[PDB]
């Protein structure tokens, strides 16, 4: 009963109402000529979607720490240092490999021009 | 085996109507190969059946864009052949509006090209300068974008009373509408990122594709016929 | 109570009489991790205290990093076999 | 110029009625002098104003509600 | 184009006949291999052994030619007649080309005898 | 049923001005409608030469044409008309067709130039369509070889008149 | 080189004395001579027939009704050839105005569905009246209207009635006129057949474009003039056998509440008088004349390798 | 030939200010901040027309 | 429940005004930045245009594809629809005025925000073709990246308040704003801010009809609304202008109606004028840029922008560590 | 093996130019015993092979010539 | 084989001159319709050409 | 008529600001030549695009398209 459940059962209404009067309004008359195996992709595509979770999951394990920040003064502060840094070890991993870049098949082909 | 998979550039940045078959690998472009005659027309079979004179506009049709330009080519090619010489005011004329054909054309693939990486206010400021010069092209020839001025004898006819006056006054400020989309495309860190290694090409194999102009002189060369060869 | 042991129950008969494709027994195992979740979360409001409130902010954690985990195991499955098989493994 | 000034003292000029007018006619606002008319119908006006553009300074009123 | 077409062949000019006649047959072989990805490809009416049986008629048109080096214009246009077939490149449009026959009957008044041919000179 | 009870004489609906209520409120719902139609207008160009730039020129700051209301939408999908503005080829021609099948149904085309209607300059080519005519079904003809940016607006103009008087509901109203 | 098709020969003269130089070879840029009116032509059998009769240079005349739908029979002929001019049935001018420089003529202005201003007495026998005054009026050689099949007038379909009421009607005013019955008719997305889905009633269908094929073969030889024809396909056909058919190719008085309460709305609403064409099935005439008099027959109606060849390919780079 | 790193009259301070905040992209930001607030191009074309010489066709 | 269901479609009938006349104003300023105008064609100055739009867009053919999901192509307009307007509950336009005062408005604002990426993903799904899948991949893949910093600021700003609640956050913000500390904070933030609704400054995927595209289309204007309004109160102030407290003392002598309806003209007032300040700085952003690669967009987020917030991470908690401030709850 | 012996029969009698389908014993040679072609060699070579799903490199489809070199190479799978 | 440029030229010239280039990877048409019989540009073929396109 | 043209052959070469445009024209000494050829500058940037546009991303092979400023009118004809 309050105001904010309205919105919630409201918004629905909205769309279910515009595409009613759109599906409702307009022409369908279709046909063939207007209607219309798998590829191989690079790893970092699937790698920056599967490494994102793991950062995620760390963003919302610091929500925990930044509303209890008065209470552990001095020692919970220390206790997130080192949880951090022990992360930042993780990343500097991850960026010091190279792991989410696509990078390009063909060169100059810098190898020179001898002979005989 | 890596199996490519094939998409096209169809002919709905693909400037119209080419079509471009590229074969990929994820990302990588491993194969490209452009398909063209979509446009095709037969204008070098329909010369042959038409005199000098009426075959003249067939080269304005072609490059659109730099109109004055075709039509300098077939006109000198044929005065070549002709062993005739243009009068001086006709070679001075010729000389301008062969540049302000070169500054429309410059005008246009520079800010087309900004347009389909993704810059899109030099597209109409280049484009007021374009209306700003085929007014030009009006006052002296008859239409705006198919001119058939210059001739295989020289110039279609004489300038307008008052045109030698109105390049001046459009050239003091064009000079500075210039160095204002210079600024936000120049030192621009995007744009200098999405061109800074692409299209290299050796000037050793420049030369082997049989590349000139601005693809040529963008690999080191120091040749433009303007100069070397000049006219 | 009712509701963790019914979705633990059904996800992991579901999990187990799966035969139709390899995705279902990922998100059968998920949804296993949640009903675990309801029981856990409801003796915490029962008992009045956050020790099993702190037991499932930690499995929430531990399930996405098996997700990861795991779901890397399937493109590494996928590298040399470029389909997946209905029957499963 | 683009300025609201320009609008306010040529709709100041012009009058309310033909403010009305010119604004279900064109977008701007425009003050002229009349230099005459068409043997269709079709007021033509000058405009001497000191900010205006090139090709500004001519323009026509129509007659009719769908205008050629 | 260093890197060239994938059904592509560099056109080169048999001195012999025979070694052309093997070229041939390989080129049919490739051909009627190829009449089912041409029927899915161009979303045809008809079954696929008319495919084939045109490319056997399209092949019996051009059999008691002597000279060699027509038979070498002929191979040639052929293969790049089936680069553009197997690739998808000619559209359904122009894939049709190629049966004017099967598509409709074109009407009445078929002219065979000198009179009904004369009765519309020709037409 | 025996007696036939259609009337003798009946205004054709080039020739008819409304006079109930319903004739009224079905011309206003139909105002409404081609109001919309007209001041949102989304131009699919299949132009494929020197046409093009001429129409790059009512994107251009002297001659706006958003101050219309159009953009080009490059997409057929989402396009309501198409512009030929330049030549068809033999090659391009189903091409121009599939370009025109795709859009939806409340769909006009305006040819551009004068090598989009009767083959133009190269009217007696090997590869060429003479017009686009054989192709799609063209509602306005804009002439001029290139036809002046100027001249292209007025086949937009002349486009949205015959937008006014489409009647759209009047015609369900069986006038 | 093309050749006229439709045509027995050149020079043909029609009986109202009207002599007829066919000029050139076949196709789209020649003449053959003839001024035909196709009433109707917005509709399915019409689009059909009035793109094989301007195909080789008949001047067409087309009565529309509404103009958005028309400008899809521009394309069919050449710069000259299709004449459009807006019609209502109504007013009678429009009618006699319109058959004024035919030599040929043909109806086929027939409804479904009765509405507000229609119903099948006005569109099937006082339209066709109408026409058929007009061509009575105007001496025009060869009327040829088009009906349905099951067309009498002792049938209790009200559809089936009034048709047999509308050539009753131009049998009454002209005598001379070719009168033409087809099938159901399966074509190209009709409006009630193929799309509409993808049960004892036998009934053949035929395809469109061979009933107007048949229709034009009918139109320019002077065989066919007061004779009626029946078109119907090979083999005759149950609706649960063709719905099978299409279907490996991919109570009564509440049914009829159920279209009393879809009718009030502007897309095409199924008729109520259409389940009753359902019962009704396809007897024909047999002292008629069919596909074989005009020489035409009709179209009828009817996992382990790849795994180990992917195991050599290459999936993620 | 091209110069080092260590042969440059930029600080690395001066030079990474320059990288982290941005400073020609502002620049050119600045540009069409100045285009905002000046005349626009457009005629209206049916209520005005654009250019004539007697020499068009 | 009069009082409710009125105060709920009055604001209703606001935002989604609001977010139709943001179309007309980017069409205007973008002709401006380019030098010609905007639309005048169909209001008296252009106004009512989106209604033009969708009155006949509405009248337009809907394409169901061969290759679709019917019912997966038509509710992913509706699922993106509704979680791009559900965010917009718990905005305060002053103290305490939202639709639905929840202790932990931060974490439902996030929450929702990560509903949003759906939409893309799964209507790649619709009409499944190669190419129709792998560029709504690159779309979710950058969606999801840039939301990982949009989350990472957040949580760096409530380390000054220690609390979900929003208009906690406004009050505690009358000190002094989070921009002016932080001003790196709010160019990463709008930079993750423009990334999240992929904006054509970092937009690639570009580079339907009828219900499925109005749909989209509301929602893209609503998600550029809302985290203009995330933006607004956590680092701008939110309804805070200045202290207001000896005008009120020369004007008013107690507390009437017309009293807090002048404090809450002032506060939304203050609220609007940052939100329309930061749509502007999106078309004007729009207007000057080129666009992006994927690999430089990766390359931008994951090993340039996210190391400098790890710094961030460290350095923040560290100088309220140095001084003895720890906010209270 | 047999009834593939007699699939490859069983396609082969699928043709024409052939007045006797009795005529096909197990080393039929398809020139002089069945009087085929130099196009229907291999014409009906590729339509025993899809039959199958299996396919062939060249020197061994221009080698063979008779039915028993046909269900003698049959076995590569 | 010397010029990587050269190729497409030599392909243009097969297409409106029929003549012959041994040794070209990738000699087909160009710039000319996929099922064209013929050669444009010469001196036997007539101006109009033989066939034309409609909409059937 | 037209005037007529003394009998040769002509390669014209000039700078287009696309490139170097040329035209090779036959002259028969009639009043209609006998053969013209344009050496279109974009034809030859166009055949170049494969060498160059190897192992570059899909946006790149755009950008490299906005360089050799490819009209149309000039690769075909
Ligand atoms: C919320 C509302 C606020 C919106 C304001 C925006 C106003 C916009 C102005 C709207 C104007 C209406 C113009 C709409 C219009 O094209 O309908 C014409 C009819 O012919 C009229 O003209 C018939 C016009 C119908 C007008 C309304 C009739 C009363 C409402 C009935 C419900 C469409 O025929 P149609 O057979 O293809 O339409 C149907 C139908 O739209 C679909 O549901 C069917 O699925 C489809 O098969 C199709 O058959
Ligand atoms: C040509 O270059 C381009 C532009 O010009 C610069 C654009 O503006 C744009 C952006 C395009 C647009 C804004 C057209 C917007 C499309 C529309 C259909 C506008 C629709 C308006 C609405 C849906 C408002 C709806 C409001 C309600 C229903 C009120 C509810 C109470 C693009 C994509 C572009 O490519
Ligand atoms: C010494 C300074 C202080 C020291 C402390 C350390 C940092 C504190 C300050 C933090 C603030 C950081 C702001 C964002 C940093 C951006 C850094 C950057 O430039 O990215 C570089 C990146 C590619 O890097 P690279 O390949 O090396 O090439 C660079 C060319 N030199 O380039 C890219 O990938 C793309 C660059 C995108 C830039 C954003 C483009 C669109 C957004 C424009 C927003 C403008 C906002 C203006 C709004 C005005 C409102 C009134
Ligand atoms: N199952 C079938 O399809 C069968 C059809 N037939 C008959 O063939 C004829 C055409 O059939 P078909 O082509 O399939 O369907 P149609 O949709 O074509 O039938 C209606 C046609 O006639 C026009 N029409 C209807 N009423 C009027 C009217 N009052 N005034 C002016 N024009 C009108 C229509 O105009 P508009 O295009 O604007 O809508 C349309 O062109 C009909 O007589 C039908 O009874 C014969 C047996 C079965
Ligand atoms: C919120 C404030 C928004 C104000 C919008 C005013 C626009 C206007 O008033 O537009 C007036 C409209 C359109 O008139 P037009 O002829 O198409 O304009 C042509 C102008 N030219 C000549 C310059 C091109 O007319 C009407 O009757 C619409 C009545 C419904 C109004 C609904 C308002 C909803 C908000
Ligand atoms: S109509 Fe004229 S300007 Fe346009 S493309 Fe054709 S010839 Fe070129």
């Amino acid at each position: 009963m309050n105001t904010f459940i309205i919105f919630i059962i409201l918004i629905p209404i909205v769309g279910f109402a515009l595409l009613a009067v759109n599906i409702l309004l307009a022409v369908y008359k279709p046909y063939n000529e207007k209607l219309g195996t798998r590829l191989a992709f690079n790893a970092a595509f699937i790698l920056v979607a599967i490494l994102f979770l793991p950062f995620d999951l760390e963003i919302s394990t610091l929500l925990p720490y930044v509303m209890s920040i008065y209470l552990v003064s001095n020692y919970g502060f220390t206790i997130v240092l080192l949880f951090l840094l022990i992360l930042i070890i993780g990343f500097v991993y991850e960026i010091n490999t190279n792991a989410l870049k696509i990078n390009k098949h063909n060169k100059p082909n810098t190898d020179s021009l001898i002979y005989k | 085996r890596i199996r490519a998979f094939t998409i096209n550039f169809g002919p709905q940045a693909a400037h119209g109507v080419l079509r471009l078959i590229l074969e990929l690998s994820g990302e990588e472009i491993i194969r490209s190969d452009p398909h063209v005659g979509l446009l095709h027309r037969g204008t070098e079979k329909l010369i042959e059946y038409k005199t000098y004179m009426q075959a003249l506009p067939y080269f304005d049709r072609l490059d659109y864009v730099s109109m004055m330009t075709n039509e300098q080519v077939f006109s000198l090619a044929v005065e070549k052949l002709l062993n005739v010489e243009v009068p001086l005011r006709g070679k001075y004329i010729r000389t301008m509006f062969g540049e302000i054909t070169r500054v429309l054309n410059h005008l246009m693939s520079v800010c087309s090209h900004a347009m389909d990486v993704g810059a899109l206010t030099p597209f109409l400021w280049g484009f007021e300068e374009r209306e700003k010069l085929m007014e030009f092209y009006e006052r002296v020839s008859g239409a705006r974008l198919h001119a058939a001025y210059v001739r295989p004898g020289g110039v279609s006819q004489d300038l307008p009373a008052g045109l030698l006056d109105d390049i001046y006054m459009w050239a003091t400020q064009f000079g500075d509408r210039l160095d204002e989309i210079e600024e936000l495309l120049t030192d621009n860190r995007i744009w200098k990122l999405r061109t800074v290694n692409i299209g290299t090409v050796t000037a050793q194999d420049a030369l082997n594709l049989g590349l000139s102009g601005p693809m040529l002189r963008g690999s080191g060369i120091p040749f433009d016929i303007r100069k070397n060869a000049p006219y | 109570m009712f509701i963790g042991t019914i979705i633990l129950v059904l996800s992991f008969l579901g999990f187990v009489f799966n035969r139709r494709n390899i995705i279902l027994a990922f998100i059968c195992l998920e949804t296993m991790l949640l009903g675990i979740n309801l029981i856990l979360l409801r003796n915490s409001v029962l008992f009045d205290d956050i020790s099993g409130s702190l037991f499932a902010i930690v499995i929430i954690i531990l399930a996405g990093v098996e997700s990861a985990i795991g779901l890397s195991l399937l493109v590494s499955y996928y590298r040399l076999r470029g389909v997946i098989n209905s029957y499963g493994i | 110029s683009s300025s609201l000034y320009r609008v306010l003292r040529n709709a100041w000029e012009v009058g309310p009625r033909s403010y009305w007018k010119q604004l279900n006619s064109i977008g701007d606002t425009k003050s002229g002098r009349l230099v005459g008319t068409d043997i269709y119908g079709n007021k033509f006006y000058e405009t001497d104003h000191q900010d205006e553009i090139h090709l500004r300074t001519r323009y026509v009123e129509y007659k009719e509600k769908d205008y050629d | 184009a260093i890197i060239a077409t994938a059904f592509a062949e560099t056109v080169k000019f048999s001195g012999s006949k025979q070694e052309l006649q093997k070229r041939t047959l390989a080129l049919y072989r490739q051909f009627l291999r190829g009449a089912p990805t041409f029927a899915d490809l161009y979303e045809v009416q008809f079954s696929i052994p008319t495919i084939r049986t045109k490319i056997r008629q399209e092949f019996e048109r051009h059999r008691f030619v002597d000279d060699l080096s027509i038979q070498n214009v002929l191979y040639a246009k052929g293969h790049m007649e089936y680069q553009e077939c197997i690739n998808a490149w000619k559209q359904q449009a122009q894939f049709l080309k190629y049966f004017p026959e099967e598509d409709d009957i074109q009407g009445r008044h078929q002219p065979s005898n000198f009179v009904d041919k004369f009765l519309k000179n020709r037409a | 049923v025996s007696s036939s009870s259609m009337p003798t004489d009946f205004p054709l609906p080039s020739q008819q001005k409304p006079n109930s209520a319903v004739d009224y409120t079905l011309t206003t719902l139909d105002a409404v409608a081609n109001w919309a139609r007209q001041g949102s207008f989304w131009p699919v160009t299949f132009g494929l030469a020197c046409c093009a730039v001429e129409m790059m020129h009512v994107s251009a700051p002297r001659y706006d044409q958003d101050r219309l209301g159009i953009i080009f939408r490059a997409s057929p999908r989402q396009s309501d008309i198409m512009i030929v503005a330049g030549t068809l080829t033999n090659k391009m021609a189903p091409v121009l067709r599939q370009v025109y099948d795709q859009m939806p149904e409340p769909r006009w085309v305006i040819s551009m130039g004068s090598c989009a209607n009767g083959g133009g300059y190269y009217h007696f080519s090997y590869s060429v369509v003479r017009g686009c005519d054989r192709i799609v079904p063209v509602d306005v003809y804009v002439p001029g070889c290139p036809p002046t940016s100027e001249a292209l607006m007025y086949g937009v103009f002349q486009l949205q008149r015959k937008m006014r008087n489409t009647k759209i509901t009047r015609m369900w109203y069986r006038k | 080189m093309n050749s006229f098709e439709n045509l027995a020969q050149d020079v043909n003269i029609t009986r109202s004395g009207k002599t007829l130089i066919a000029k050139g070879t076949g196709g789209r840029s020649s003449r053959t001579g003839y001024t035909a009116t196709v009433f109707g032509a917005n509709g399915f059998l019409g689009s059909y027939l009035t793109a094989k009769l301007a195909k080789h240079g008949t001047t067409v005349v087309v009565p529309y009704r509404e103009e958005m739908a028309k400008r899809h029979l521009k394309v069919t002929g050449d710069l000259g050839v299709v004449n459009f001019l807006e019609m209502d049935l109504r007013n009678l001018e429009s009618i006699d105005e319109a058959v004024r420089h035919s030599d040929i003529v043909v109806n086929l202005i027939g409804r479904e569905y009765e509405t507000k201003n229609f119903n099948y007495y006005d569109v099937h026998v006082e339209g066709a009246r109408r026409i058929a005054e007009a061509v009575k009026k105007h001496n025009i050689a060869r009327y040829i209207h088009v009906s349905a099949f099951n067309a009498e007038i002792d049938s209790p379909s009200e559809f089936n009635h009034t048709k047999g009421l509308g050539e009753q009607v131009t049998k009454d005013i002209v005598p001379w006129a070719t009168i033409v019955r087809p099938a159901p008719m399966f074509g190209r997305e009709d409006k009630w057949f193929l799309d509409r889905m993808a049960f004892q009633e036998t009934s053949n269908p035929v395809h469109v474009i061979d009933v107007a094929a048949a229709l034009e073969r009918i139109c320019f030889d002077d065989s066919t003039v007061a004779q009626t024809f029946e078109l119907y396909g090979p083999q005759k056909f149950t609706q649960k056998q063709i719905i099978d058919m299409v279907s490996e190719t991919l109570p009564k008085a509440l049914y009829q509440a159920y279209t009393k309460a879809t009718q009030a709305i502007w897309w095409p609403t199924y008729s109520p008088d259409q389940v009753e064409r359902q019962f009704l099935s396809q007897k024909i005439d047999p002292s008629a004349k069919t596909f074989n008099d005009l020489d035409l027959t009709p179209m009828e109606l009817p996992v382990s390798q790849l795994e180990n060849k992917e195991k050599t390919f290459v999936h993620i780079l | 030939r091209p110069a080092t790193w260590e042969e440059s009259e930029e600080g690395a301070l001066s030079k990474a200010t320059k990288y982290f905040l941005l400073a020609e992209m502002f620049r050119g930001l600045y540009v069409v901040l100045e285009q905002f607030f000046r005349a626009p191009y457009t005629i209206y074309y049916p209520f005005e027309k654009g250019p004539v010489s007697p020499r068009f066709r | 429940m009069i009082i409710n269901i009125v105060e709920i479609l009055i604001f209703l009938v606001c935002v989604l005004f609001s977010v139709a006349y943001l179309t007309v104003a980017e069409r205007k300023t973008l002709a401006y930045m380019q030098r010609r105008l905007g639309p005048n064609f169909v209001g008296y100055y252009g106004l009512l245009q989106a209604f033009a739009d969708a009155v006949k867009l509405l009248l337009k053919e809907i394409v169901l594809p061969k290759e679709s999901n019917y019912i997966i192509l038509v509710i992913s307009p509706l699922i993106t629809l509704i979680t791009a307007l559900i965010g917009w509950v718990v905005i305060p336009l002053g103290p305490g005025i939202t639709l639905g005062e929840l202790n932990l408005g931060i974490l439902f604002s996030l929450a929702i925000g990560s509903l949003g990426v759906f939409g893309s993903l799964l209507s790649g799904w619709s009409s499944n073709s190669k190419y129709s899948l792998l560029g709504s991949i690159r779309s979710t893949a950058q969606l999801i990246s840039y939301e990982l910093i949009l989350t990472s600021i957040f949580i760096i700003i409530i380390m000054f308040v220690s609390s979900l609640n929003i208009t906690t956050i406004i009050e505690t913000q009358r000190v002094v704003w989070y921009c002016i500390p932080l001003l790196p904070l709010l160019l990463i933030f709008f930079i993750a801010s423009v990334a999240e609704t992929a904006r054509p400054p970092f937009d690639l995927t570009e580079s339907y009809s009828g219900s499925p595209f109005v749909f989209f289309f509301l929602a893209e204007y609503s998600n550029i609304i809302l985290i203009s309004a995330f933006n607004g109160y956590l680092l701008l102030g939110g309804y805070l202008s200045f202290n207001y407290s000896y005008l009120f003392n020369i004007l008013f002598n107690d507390y009437s109606y017309v009293s807090f309806l002048f404090e809450g003209l002032i506060n939304s007032s203050a609220y609007a004028i940052k939100l329309v300040f930061l749509m502007f700085s999106f078309i004007w952003v729009r207007a000057a840029f080129p666009r992006f690669t994927y690999d430089n967009l990766i390359n931008f987020c994951w090993i340039i922008l996210l190391p400098l917030l790890f710094g961030i991470f460290l350095i923040i908690p560290s100088t309220l560590y140095i001084f003895d401030s720890f906010p209270t709850l | 093996r047999p009834d593939a012996e007699k699939r490859i029969a069983a396609v082969l009698e699928s043709f024409d130019k052939i007045s006797n389908p009795a005529a096909i014993t197990p080393t039929a040679s398809f020139a002089k015993d069945l009087n085929l072609d130099s196009l229907d060699t291999v014409e009906v070579v590729v339509a025993i092979e899809e039959e199958f799903g299996i396919e062939i490199p060249d020197k061994e489809a221009d080698e063979i010539k008779s039915v028993n070199q046909a269900v003698e190479y049959i076995l590569a799978q | 084989c010397l010029y990587e440029g050269a190729n497409w030229f030599e392909r243009e010239a097969y297409d409106m001159y029929g003549v012959f280039f041994e040794g070209h990877p990738d000699l087909r048409r160009i710039m000319t319709d996929y099922g064209f019989e013929g050669h444009p540009l010469r001196k036997d073929f007539p101006l109009t050409g033989y066939t034309e396109v409609r909409w059937d | 008529k037209g005037y007529s043209v003394p009998p040769g052959e002509t390669y014209t070469a000039i700078e287009a600001p696309k490139g170097e445009m040329g035209v090779y024209v036959v002259s028969d000494g009639s009043e209609r030549p006998y053969k013209c050829k344009i050496r279109a500058p974009g034809f030859a940037h166009l055949g170049a695009f494969d060498h160059i546009a190897r192992g570059h991303f899909l946006p790149d092979a755009v950008a490299i398209i906005g360089t050799m400023d490819l009209v149309f009118g000039e690769v075909d004809r």
